């Protein structure tokens, strides 16, 4: 063993929001979801912090990894809670949006994606926590990330990671032969539509560089 | 990285 | 007559930019775009109180026009402009945007628009300064704007650029007995790409409403 | 003059006609009134498309471009132009007639009334006809800008062939009204600019899951 | 154990294998002749997929979703895997060998790295034989993600069939390694995003217009 | 589609 | 709207 | 398209 799903089955509960009711918004759903991604990040450390071995690579191998996986990491997340939603997704500030108040917004495409490729699919075979932690760890592994020093230390952990789902899943769902592989399959969706994601946060950031020039702005209002 | 380092060292 | 066409070329020809070379952007493109937007608004102005009968209007009814007429008014101006260009626009500001940047800034496919249903079309037929500033007259005398005042004034000005369009087109023309028809058959392309043009512009100024937060900036750099 | 003869677009609009003598208010949700007339609608439609001269000949992979791109202009041309017939109000080809009044209850007001003052009214006031009603609905139908037609030149010269009939019936028909021509492309704008705001209500409607919508809308709603 | 038998995978990957054991390097531009042997693959490709157990029973609207949305990560595997052979460089289908050192003077350097060093170089590492390779190749044909897909179960399940016989082979020719499955599915994301960024670089020659591009790649750039 | 369809039967 | 007001008012 | 072309003479 060495890598416990029980301490990664902890990691996730330790980092669930301590969470209500879920409001709407349909006002500005992008700026809420930006907030909620924001508030995340913070918590996103201290699951990675609780993560086993995590904290024993080298400093700069810990900014590496989150910093290569961040985006992936809370997609993951967002969409495993969103489960229980109809066509919408559950952001960590207790918010709801719409997948309506998304195509509104005009990022109706890369939401559909999550709904479709994420969320339905986790729901369809009713993934649990454990495997969720397990996915985001093997991701929070990324072996591939540039710049990293202990590349063998990573490539040993995520190995121990994949091993002990393979083991949760066998004997919690073994109804099931292709459980394993299923769940190994939704980490190049997750790759994809994590890119199309910071695609959109560049544009908005760039947009966000420079205000409209004040005539330009008067003939919006 | 100013946050992202700053949070690495405070936990344990 | 009343409605001279020679008047309206003259309104065109005064507000040509003095324009040099055209260099490139391909950084900021949109921004770039929405420069030239705001400093051709000064000039849609200049260019508005030089169409006949337009300031006898009421001050009232200018003002609705022009800022209900604007978008689609610059549109023409910078797509019958772009006609030398291959694939690509030339902004008054005296730069290049390439077909190439647009998709790369994430606008490529209303720009592709642009360039097929507008700049081709023009190029195709060779669209000349004339009937540029007719069909941006006839526009620009929209009787169907909200809260109008002389409505029917509009409707009788509309009429008259009509005529004397269809007058030039004919003497002109007269290899073309199509030429007028395919002129106001652009109109409908004129019209849906300034409504997409607009939800554009309307995103934009959302996003600039407020800033990433601090860490979400810092996982960007 | 062509090859393009309007008595054969006139043939086809009156084989679409449905012939109706009598309408009954309906103050209930207009909205799903509206989504069943247009779904009825649709039917006729490809009847309406396939009686139009040429259009048959067209890759077929191109007739399908064309109707799902021109749908929603389309049933709007054809129910504004029933329309003129009431006053304030538009009539379903089901039989109902719809008051601006229950539109403005059902929050879809705005675009309602965009129907009424920019289609109506003016079809009414220049007394439009059947003609020239099917006329501007073929122009439509031959929309050259459509994405993906392979054949882009056959649909250009059907389009100016349509164009070149009408103006021609129309300097015969009328002649009293040298404009009439202009004044009837003149409306293709503010067609666009409608069917754009009612097909973004139709698509939010399905989006938000609740509103009904059969089955041929459906498809046409998945398709655009 | 089922209806799919890596047999016949293998049996797809050998008559498309470019049998070919002498390269030329190729110092010119390498853009034109990764374009060129991309364009030659395209048509293999299809004949790759046909060979494919159930492929060709899918609705036809189908097999053209999945080629068009597999193409560029299909071909990738290929030539990453053809590549293990090479030492900092690709293997070209066309007989050409790219070093990395041209792929960085033509300014793709780091897109090439990444297929180095995510791709080739863990491929040979792991000494992943032409069986797997066909799997990996089948698994991502069948893609139940793909947009517009009509027969989405019969996709997904062949999906299913493909990952089930992978593993058993892998149990059975590498006991030794009881991980390698699941090492073979974790190439599959690097896979997808390398073949993402390929595909901008390769749209991006196409919209600037200056780089060739041959007719069925060009049909591909168009479909996606 | 249904389309298609109606378009066929001709 | 005060840019545009000011701008229809100058000209003449 | 060339495509299809190549999946039907199979
Ligand atoms: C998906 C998506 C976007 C990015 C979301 C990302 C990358 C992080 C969200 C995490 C949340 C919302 C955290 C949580 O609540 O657990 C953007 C902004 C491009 C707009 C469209 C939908
Ligand atoms: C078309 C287009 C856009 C809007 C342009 C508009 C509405 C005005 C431009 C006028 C110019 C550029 C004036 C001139 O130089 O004559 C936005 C910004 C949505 C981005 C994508 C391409
Ligand atoms: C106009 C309108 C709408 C859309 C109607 C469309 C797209 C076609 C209607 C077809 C009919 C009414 C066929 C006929 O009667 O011949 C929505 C749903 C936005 C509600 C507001 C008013
Ligand atoms: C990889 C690569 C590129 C794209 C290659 C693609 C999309 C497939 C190549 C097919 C081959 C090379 C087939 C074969 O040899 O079997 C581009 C053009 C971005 C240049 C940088 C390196």
């Amino acid at each position: 063993n060495d890598m416990p799903v029980e301490q990664i089955l902890e990691a996730e509960l330790a980092v669930d929001p301590k969470i209500d009711t879920y409001i709407d918004a349909q006002k500005d759903p992008v700026t809420n979801i930006c907030q909620a991604a924001d508030k995340q990040l913070f918590t996103l450390v201290e699951w990675a912090k609780r993560i086993p071995h995590f904290t024993e690579l080298p400093l700069e191998d810990q900014v590496i990894l989150l910093r290569a996986g961040w985006n992936e990491l809370l997609i993951a997340g967002f969409s495993h809670r969103s489960i229980m939603a109809k066509d919408g997704i559950l952001l960590a500030t207790g918010l709801h949006v719409h997948r309506s108040s998304a195509h509104q917004a005009g990022v109706g495409t890369i939401f559909d994606r999550v709904l479709t490729e994420l969320v339905a699919k986790m729901r369809d075979m009713k993934m649990d926590k454990t495997e969720l932690g397990c996915l985001r760890a093997v991701v929070l592994f990324n072996p591939d990330a540039k710049g990293l020093t202990a590349v063998q230390e990573v490539e040993q952990l995520r190995e121990k990671v994949y091993a002990s789902l393979e083991e949760y899943t066998k004997s919690r769902y073994p109804e099931e032969p292709g459980r394993f592989a299923k769940l190994l399959l939704r980490l190049p969706a997750l790759r994809s539509i994590g890119l199309k994601c910071l695609e959109h946060l560049f544009f908005f950031k760039l947009i966000g560089d420079q205000p409209i020039d004040t005539f330009l702005m008067e003939m919006l209002e | 990285h100013k946050i992202l380092h700053r949070l690495l060292q405070e936990g344990s």
